[PDB]
């Protein structure tokens, strides 16, 4: 078997790591930024309408 | 043998041509969309004809690059 | 690191990525379209998301009128990009044979007709100098999307062979997240030219 | 910083905001507090002012 | 022999090309933002999309190296 | 035998001018068209005429590395 | 014999572009701060961005550098 | 033996310079009819006096590259 | 043999990168200073990091080209 | 021989000098005429005196390009 | 026997360096004394902190040459 | 031998560098005439002096290109 | 044998430097003299004094170039 395999899965599962570390913070921010942002428009239209 | 040079030399120049080239346009057209948001689309048709001009007089380079290659 | 061809007439490694890719982007569209829900969270919100920023795109190119056709071309278009350059980095595996199973944009032919496909189809929706420009524009979108993405796939192998023959993770590390951002970077420009030349044929 | 929309007949404004931002002749142009001393034209369109959220629109005609 | 640095000078004059390129559209990003801070999220799509367009043809010249290198 | 390494040598040199002179060009249009938009026609033709002089001395380049390569 | 040669102009391209490109985006991002002083941390974390941006290419030279060292 | 790459070098740097210097002098006139347009005939008279002047000495380079390839 | 030129050419590319580079932030900073002289630490601090990327990839370039000396 | 290699050389850096010196000198000369069309006769002729003062140089070596072509 | 030809291209690019980016310091602080007369002894101290900030590594690539010249 | 085309090479960079500094100072000349034409005697005798000084080195360099030419 | 191009190749590139950088510094220092005359004197002290700056490595590097000759 080759050698360049799982020595490189290896350091993409450990980059992924270190990605994880860096990276679960913001995007999951972005995407909790744009979740909150579609509903407080939904609200003030169901206000109005109300 | 040299024609491996001279397909390299082409390629580089005019890589190094093209860089400065749409570097210069689409710097000043983010300068552009900068001082007048609006002008976007009018600014944006003109950007990409120039990367046209700026890419396609190297892109004749570096197809020739392949007749320069195989001599 | 040859091209391994099972048949003669076409490369059976491209062909095994391209049905992989396209069973992938199917099976992540339909898990973020399972159910319609007006208040939008977990994945529908992301699809939707996705959706209202290829819209964006071809707003800012374009009246909303004529490009809103194109939508949901853009959006397979774009999705398909991604998760094809994001193949290429994880596993890339080697064979006892040519070679297995590495990105489907890595292949010349495969990037080279998927841009002659996108100008195909905005010359079928749509002188010696308009046309030689028009094939100097499908083959640069072409060469850019598989230089951009070979390099990379190169430099990791590369990377990848110079770890295991012989304390080299970080610069793999700094170099794979750069290669994610390049295969992000290099889906939203293919799909905004795509898009310029859409708007530029029709209006 | 203070702003102060001023005509010949009289003060509009004059209240303390975030950051203003208007157009002016040359083209768009913010300024966030601490700007250097700067001199421009306007053109016949809105100053923004962006009090918190509000971003209150003050139409100017003429304008400096 | 004479293949190994013309594969260098072509991604040298890539590297060349596309540092002045990406340093002439960054640098009018920043002083656009600069001006004014409510157009940067536009402002830096837009640079994102001029690095890639100044970043594009050298690296053209970098894979065009390696098949000099090649031969 | 160096005829392959002239006509290459020329090319890239003729791209390179190209290249810079273009986007000197284009871009100052770009910003012209930018600061004011009613008179993009009138800027056009002018920018045109510009690409085409500073296009058609390598042009004349391109064809004599035609007959650098020919010899 | 050439790999060496081949090496230093491949790393010294990519340190000239490096330089040009860094020198273009920090003075431009300190003339900004000059010019507003209280985005200081926008301008500086976008030139940051462009650190990278405008060093991707010339980093990739250095190890294909090693690649015409090795060889 | 080595004139024909002569002549090249000797047209490829005559074409550098007629477009760097060709691609100054119609970005400032375009800019020039930009910021006010009723000088356009003045300023096209002298812009083709100047790149007239400009590529005077390009031209007496490509006669030059002509005996040089002739030797 | 082509050791020595080698590590010349890259310490002579890594120089001239480093002093255009550090030129352009260098000015742009005193004239930064002459504009509003109030803001002489920031400007000091931040033309300090810039100047030591824009340094500091000819450093590497410098310690290349003696790894290159000795081969 | 090689001093065909020497005339074509010195008449290349000659022509690109000559050619970024003059267009800088006429376009300058394209926007101060611009901003300020009374005043066209007399720095129009002080531009000549300056084509004549930047061109001088490259007439030398054309002149010595005779020379190195004649040894 | 290539060693005086590398301290040579080593000394010189040094010398091109350094060259333009005093000129670029001078100049913009002797624009920058042009417009704020009373800042004249802070601009000078910047100024030549600015010089010898980027004669730093050509003086080091001169005495680096002379050893290159030695090896 | 070669000393034909070092003294060329010595002329062409010296005219190349002579043309760019004579350029720039002779076209901010015209500037400075353009935005204030009462001020021409001191203008144009710091010119010649500046036109002194931008062309000594290469008049010295040309006298060490005849000095080398016969070497 | 090739310690006369050495020395033709430093004092070249010596120039050049000293060209651009003294074009630089004398083209905006009569800029400074055409917007307000009153500060002609401490304008040409930094003038000179930058002129000794941008000259001082090209003496060294024409004095090494004889020492690269005479080897």
């Amino acid at each position: 078997s080759g050698g360049t395999i799982i020595y490189q899965l290896l350091m993409f599962i450990i980059l992924l790591a270190l990605l994880r570390k860096f990276a679960w913070q913001p995007l999951m921010n972005i995407m909790k930024q744009r979740e909150e942002h579609i509903a407080n428009e939904i609200d003030q239209a169901e206000k109005r309408r109300q | 043998s040299l024609g491996v040079l001279a397909a390299a030399i082409a390629v580089g120049l005019g890589a190094l041509g093209a860089g400065i080239g749409n570097g210069l346009i689409v710097s000043r057209t983010i300068e552009g969309i900068a001082r007048q948001p609006e002008l976007r689309p009018v600014l944006q048709t003109t950007m990409f004809i120039g990367v046209a001009l700026v890419e396609a007089l190297p892109i004749i380079g570096v197809v020739f690059s392949f007749i320069y290659l195989g001599r | 690191p040859l091209v391994e061809f099972l048949g003669l007439t076409f490369n059976l490694s491209d062909m095994l990525m391209i049905t992989i890719t396209c069973l992938i982007v199917f099976i992540i569209a339909v898990a973020a379209t399972r159910s319609l829900q007006l208040r939008p969270t977990g994945m529908q919100n992301f699809m939707e998301w996705v959706f209202d920023f290829v819209r964006g795109i071809i707003n800012s190119t374009m009246d909303w009128q004529t490009g809103g056709r194109f939508l949901t071309l853009g959006v397979t278009l774009i999705m398909y990009v991604f998760v094809a350059n994001m193949l290429g980095l994880p596993f890339s595996v080697h064979v006892n044979g040519e070679l297995w199973w590495k990105s489907p944009t890595a292949d010349a032919t495969v990037t080279l007709t998927l841009a002659v496909m996108v100008v195909a189809l905005t010359h079928y929706y749509g002188f010696p100098l308009k046309i030689i420009e028009e094939f100097a524009n499908t083959l640069t979108l072409g060469l850019r999307l598989f230089g951009n993405i070979y390099a990379g796939e190169i430099l990791l192998g590369l990377l990848a062979s110079l770890g295991t023959h012989y304390g080299a993770a970080i610069p793999m590390m700094v170099w794979q997240a750069f290669s994610i951002f390049v295969g992000t970077i290099q889906a939203f420009i293919f799909t905004m030219l795509t898009m310029v030349y859409m708007a530029h044929k029709v209006s | 910083i203070h702003v102060s929309v001023v005509t010949p007949d009289g003060p509009v404004y004059e209240d303390d905001v975030e950051m203003v931002s208007v157009k002016a002749k040359s083209g768009e142009l913010g300024i966030l507090p601490g700007h250097i001393p700067l001199v421009a034209p306007l053109e016949i369109s809105a100053a923004r002012l962006k009090k918190g959220g509000k971003t209150q629109y003050i139409a100017v005609s003429g304008g400096f």
